């Protein structure tokens, strides 16, 4: 046989996207360093546009003394912590860079599909850019925690430690979402094999645009837990919004601010959106002003 | 549990 | 770059197949329990046909006091045993739905060759229907165990607990094999990554065939072990129709029932088809009558 | 749905290939033993060229007794080692037939990318000829270890212990590179996935070429191993070419050989192809006859 | 070993 | 460390 055929590759997509995605080092000094920058943790990052902005995880860069990012073309700038958010382990990034450049494709009508070819773009162990392949094998995941949603991906792509902030994409190149966290639980001590989670692109975005404008993610809050028609209540925060509306623990709630509430994750969902200071009626009807979610 |  | 391209996929055969794959709970009493039931062990299964009969593995659903069957699209069912066979590690599920249940596509006239994609479908950890994707690595396997042969489809394909009695499926949708074991062995202590074997599909339907019809599996018996031109015997199993036949340790076999003997394999499945209770001739020419394979 | 339609497949790439993959035993006789040989160690092996020119593993042969080449159709060769090179962990074995021998496809024009579809193809726990599919992670890569270069293919297609002096091909079935290493280093104790290395072929061929010509690969050999515009020396080598040079350690090294010195590794890449017993310029103008390098 |  |  001879071969003026073409091999199967996803190497437009690589080309495409890959310039992007970004080295990510967090130093930070030692009692050990004497004055001298180490690394604390490192992983990956997303270009989200021209004007320098990276998208990263929030562990990646916590407690960080210094930010180093590098790009795959050789430059390497120090990163200003643009804001940061625990709840959805993310956090932006941003360099300031007068020559152009490299942004990961981004289409915003692009539906992630169960099954869709998806490579995993990051840093595994600092060995330098690497690109692995697989599938999307799940949408809506909560992850490892069953607490809290965010909508994970599930993919097989490979994913290691330097992967998190790291891009994944499909075989167009464009962003599916930003690789996070890797499932670890063993059940009689195994290892888990091609389970990782991203956070979806769209997602990834408002949270973006929510920290490049304020500093910080705000969500009103009402101040109680609750476990679930309707929703009870299990707790309410001492000296809350909630304490101060003067709720008691326990009673049932049907529906809130002209809505139903069958599924408490969409009844918090509506919480977090509405603004802090706000007055809404609750059907259990007690008035009560949300305040903005506490810091963590 | 579920905190909001 | 603009897209109005066509991300690669496995959507299709995703749609096709997996809807027919159910996540199944084993549960039981404990001691500890105090009469409230709890989840021994969770896999998957794959529904067969419309009459509601489900294939799954005998070890997800062994000693069993209630087994629970849930689809996709919500419905649960409790499951009814029909059967189980060690041998092939596989078991019969029978849930009864009037309204109308999804089917796996099966092609039996389709074969599997090693390079196929294939996709694996099942409920790891229980963290919901995951869909990862790999290649048919070999057929033919025996699996870790050097006896019993059992025609393993390997695949790296990532498995993993959970996925037990799951669906292997190609791109196309059809059914491959039943997802039945991981490979664990250690040298120097590390962790196989991406070996998993399936039952191929052609033997579990035979299997799912023969326990709807009788509550086990039926073959033919002999009585004696013995390891490999011709084939001797090692052991002639105590008060054994073959005792009774009054067979002779060690004397070689040549042949049996007017056919050669040269693979004991070959030989063993032959006995195997046998119906029970039958005389045949046996060349060393002492006659014995077979009796049902013991129990196990 | 009916089906007239076509499995996705790598088949064409494991037909074309697979046949030249063999199966290689190190067998060694042991004071246990006595005078009965048992396997070391157990690896794959590439048929470079119809001769019957084997690439295989160093560490696969090393220190073996008698070494058993296994094809796919059945036949079984001792193997005659024709040489070795640690330095790029190779090695060469012959084995004679009279009857054809399958080849491994080789597509010298070839340029292997970076999301480059490809299966590898090996002998995993000498369960058999395993089949798994990945793409090309990255190129150039040093390995786990940071000395020493070798421009490591690094693949997520699944390797375990066997694979090693097996096949790397693509969606073509043509020669990516030679299965050497997993990468095994954990940061908190996990297991890297999907992580391997492989010889690129271009590389394994021009080492075949020498083994095959002499019966080890010859370097010029300076004796002088020193850290990085200049390169600075960090040690000469006692009663070295270098110390009969009389070089003084640490004096920086501009250029050499009519040529300038920035990177090391292309400095030394050079002083490799230098004939041994050459003389040539160096920048610090001091002369130096070069020696082949030392055998390991 | 085999058993049948 | 470069050996050569």
């Amino acid at each position: 046989d001879s071969t003026d055929e073409t091999p199967a590759s996803y190497n437009l997509a690589v080309r495409r996207a890959a310039p992007a995605v970004v080295n990510v080092y967090n130093r930070g000094l030692n009692t050990n360093s004497h004055n001298q920058l180490e690394i604390r943790t490192l992983g990956s990052g997303v270009i989200m546009d021209q004007r320098g902005y990276i998208i990263t995880n929030k562990h990646v860069i916590n407690d960080a003394d210094q930010i180093i990012v590098a790009l795959q073309d050789g430059r390497v700038f120090e990163a200003l912590l643009v804001g940061s958010d625990s709840l959805t382990d993310l956090a932006v990034l941003k360099i300031n860079a007068t020559g152009g450049l490299p942004t990961i494709p981004i289409n915003a009508r692009r539906v992630p599909h169960i099954g869709d070819v998806v490579l995993a773009i990051g840093n595994p162990y600092n060995l330098g850019q690497t690109i692995t392949q697989g599938i999307i094998s799940a949408t809506g995941r909560i992850g490892l925690n069953p607490t809290g949603r965010q909508n994970f991906l599930q993919t097989d792509a490979s994913i290691n430690p330097g992967n998190s902030g790291g891009a994944l994409v499909n075989s167009l190149g464009e962003l599916m979402g930003i690789n996070t966290l890797s499932f670890d639980k063993s059940n009689d001590g195994e290892t888990p094999e091609g389970i990782g989670f991203a956070i979806p692109f769209q997602l990834a975005t408002k949270i973006m645009d929510k920290l490049i404008r304020d500093g910080r993610v705000i969500r009103g809050y009402i101040g109680i837990g609750g476990r679930e028609q309707g929703i009870v209540v299990n707790e309410v925060s001492p000296d809350g919004p909630a304490a101060n509306a003067g709720i008691q623990v326990n009673d049932l709630i049907i529906s809130v601010d002209n809505k139903p509430a069958i599924s408490a994750l969409e009844t918090m969902a509506q919480v977090a959106e509405i603004r802090p200071g706000s007055v809404i009626p609750v059907v259990v009807t007690l008035q009560v002003t949300i305040q903005e979610y506490p810091a963590t | 549990v579920y905190y909001f």
